[PDB]
């Protein structure tokens, strides 16, 4: 699994 | 905020022979969104103890979803898939065809 | 060619507790973890047996990043409603699937990420696993931060790596099951559906992978125009079924023919039907 | 490939009857007609339900050949107990294999017609079907004689001819059953023989067709010298199964692999124990 | 099924 | 005249579970001639309505036949195979094991 970082916005 | 209407099939696991004990299977895919009720009707009342699969998606971003008990068909007794979804006014019950 | 994918679903509940957080993992057509965020203990479980042998440290990294995606999507969710103006009550939907494809050789043939808002395409990552797609205007502005602060680099690293790193050890732990096929189980079922004409059906039972390719050719002709298909459909049992009905003049039954492509099947199927 | 195959033996019984004729037809791995001298009412019969649909035509026919068969039989050891000088109160058998073999293109790829005399090679037609392999002195006038008749070019044309075209035919009959593959469900058992080693055995059960390849990778690519077999063997509902085992030390389990090679895997099973 | 033609001698 | 010893494998169809009926192989092949007498054995006695296939040879000629009874395994009864053969100068006595 990997997760995400940046945020959409 | 898209949303899908569920297709629903209801089926048996293995060919249906009276008296022998099968898995009844409704399958609910192609909708959105996610929340959806599912009940298994014997005889038009509820089953208990219908399992159901963790919820995931197809390819288009549209939910599945499989429900599933052990039952024994025989030809006086009625089942049936009762949905329920946002798209639906009222229940949807899908009587058990036993050839499809 | 083999597949490893995760269905991630967030669904916010305003007014009735945190979004709900599912993400489910498939090997090929085979279900072996899921994490869902109403479990009276939320952590990833296995949904295949051959994953019962894995070790705590396997579980405890999975879970903590499921956690740590839980908080990504409780932020996102925000930062979307917030955008579009949405009404605080209303419930939306977050979905994620990401993956990876690999070939003969078992390595790796595509990486997939790709996110949908409420239902509808927002931002892809390309097949460059550089550069993305963007769905609307909102996406474009996720796109030209995600541009800067390099997160396709991030993720590809990842599906590059870890992802076909870990689709070739699945596939050697369920080994035995994962890499075997089991063709369609085929017959024709006759029903006089009318006194002018009846409905043939083609059954496909018990097969696995679920790629299956059922027509009713008439004549030759490829495929037919009035024909029923229904979706391909789990049995349950890690076996699905399928199944394509037409609809034919009564005495001419004997022209139609059900051809039947599976992975277990060299030859295809050709199916008539006899009373 | 597909294969049409026909086991015929005749074996003379002195002073209890006429000599017991049985002949039994193969559709690839599978048993589709019968005809036996002793049965009740001799006559080909189906042993395949997809034919039981041939109508009268076909069975008297069938019969009718195989009936001139026989005779040809009860001549053949007669003439075969008289050029030996063997005594004629002693049991002696005649054993014919004849069919033919398509290819992808489902035209012939190879035709056979053989005869063993008391489990010994006699005479065998040749792979072009104009020439004959003689085993011994009693052959090789067999083989004159049929070469001066011109019996060669009477087999040719059933091998080439209607040998392929009701091998065709049987496997459109037989076709949802024919065409299915069964993959092996393959599984390494651990018996520990000694305290100093311990037995592996690999498992591959349920599959059709009956060709399958088994085979012990121990340390790296390197197959084994050592490998017990067993013949492939029927499971009695239309598949087979195998198994083949190695002696291993203690411990060392985990440098032995399992491969397994069939038409139902796309890519063969590799296995290994761990206790 | 196929009938022999020639005797083995 | 060519002798060859049968080959014996008694097996069962499925894998056995105390029970559950399944059906009790005895596979006897490579032998030479055809002649060949087989009995299924339950606790030393004789299993009646035991069926066989039809007599038919490998490429090399010898003789394979395939004789299975329906049975249901469990842990108190023993079942064998008995094999007698020309080349045998007595009957075989073949004990079914579930892991061979």
């Amino acid at each position: 699994y990997q997760s995400g970082l940046s945020i959409v916005m | 905020m898209i949303q899908r209407t569920p297709k629903i099939q209801v089926y048996s696991r293995h060919p249906a022979e009276n008296g022998k004990s099968n898995f009844l299977n409704c399958y609910v895919s192609g909708f959105h969104p996610s929340d959806i009720e599912v009940d298994l009707l014997k005889n038009g009342e509820r089953i208990e103890k219908v399992e159901h699969s963790d919820l995931s998606f197809s390819k288009d971003w549209s939910f599945y979803l499989l429900y599933y008990t052990e039952f024994t068909p025989t030809e006086k007794d009625e089942y049936a898939c009762r949905v329920n979804h946002v798209t639906l006014s009222q229940p949807k019950i899908v009587k058990w065809d036993r050839d499809m | 060619p083999h597949s490893l994918r995760y269905f991630v679903t967030a669904v916010s509940r305003p007014g009735l507790g945190e979004p709900r957080f599912i993400a489910v993992g498939y090997v090929d057509d085979t279900q072996f973890v899921r994490f869902d965020s109403d479990a009276d203990n939320p952590r990833f479980e296995p949904r295949a047996p051959w994953m019962e042998q894995e070790g705590p440290e396997y579980w405890e990294e999975q879970t903590q990043r499921a956690k740590s995606d839980e908080q990504w999507f409780r932020v996102s969710l925000r930062t979307a409603q917030r955008y579009y103006n949405q009404s605080k009550g209303g419930s939306h939907t977050f979905q994620r699937m990401f993956g990876c494809d690999v070939g003969s050789d078992w390595r790796l043939l595509r990486g997939y990420h790709q996110f949908a808002y409420d239902g509808r395409d927002y931002i892809a990552l390309n097949e460059d696993l550089k550069t993305w797609t963007a769905a609307d205007t909102a996406a474009l502005i996720t796109r030209r931060k995600w541009e800067q602060a390099g997160d396709a680099e991030y993720y590809r690293a990842y599906l590059e790596g870890e992802c076909v790193e870990w689709l070739r050890r699945y596939l050697e732990l369920g080994n035995e099951t994962l890499l075997r096929t089991d063709s369609p189980k085929a017959h024709v079922t006759y029903h006089p559906r009318s006194q002018v004409d009846v409905t043939l059906r083609c059954w496909a039972l018990g097969f696995y992978p679920a790629d299956i390719t059922l027509t009713w050719q008439l004549n030759g002709e490829d495929l037919t125009q009035d024909m029923e298909l229904v979706e391909t459909r789990p049995a349950g049992d890690g076996t699905f079924q399928k199944w394509a009905a037409v609809v034919v003049p009564l005495g001419k039954e004997q022209n139609y023919t059900c051809h039947v492509h599976h992975k277990g099947l060299p030859e295809p199927l050709t199916l008539r039907w006899k009373p």
